[PDB]
């Protein structure tokens, strides 16, 4: 069991930087898209300023 | 209660106004219709939406 150690842990002991560790798992940055976007933005500075009220 | 009040054997006596007091029509005025400072509410859970 002491064959497999790899040794370029043993190289650093207890000087272990991000590239050695298990790190927890995630996906790779997506940019937030814009909220004008959004389905329900811009239709309701339209649709209540044709004079509704909306609520829902 | 009292019609004439002269000398204490000479007072006469009438009846008191009749006076009903019932709840309104279609109960008008038991519920905070149209008062918005204290208005109700009708949603669904995730009760953002009055």
């Amino acid at each position: 069991r002491e064959e497999t150690v790899r040794p370029d842990l043993a190289a650093s002991f207890n000087d272990w930087t991000y590239d050695q560790l298990t790190q927890p798992p995630g996906t790779a940055y997506l940019p937030a898209p814009d909220p004008l976007t959004g389905p329900t933005t811009i239709r309701d500075k339209v649709l209540s300023a044709e004079g509704e009220q909306l609520a829902g | 209660h009292f019609a004439d009040f002269v000398d204490d054997r000479r007072a006469t006596a009438a009846g008191n106004r009749p006076n009903y007091i019932g709840f309104r029509d279609n109960f008008i005025g038991m519920m905070y219709y149209n008062s918005g400072s204290n208005t109700g509410s009708f949603s669904s859970q995730t009760q953002q939406l009055n």
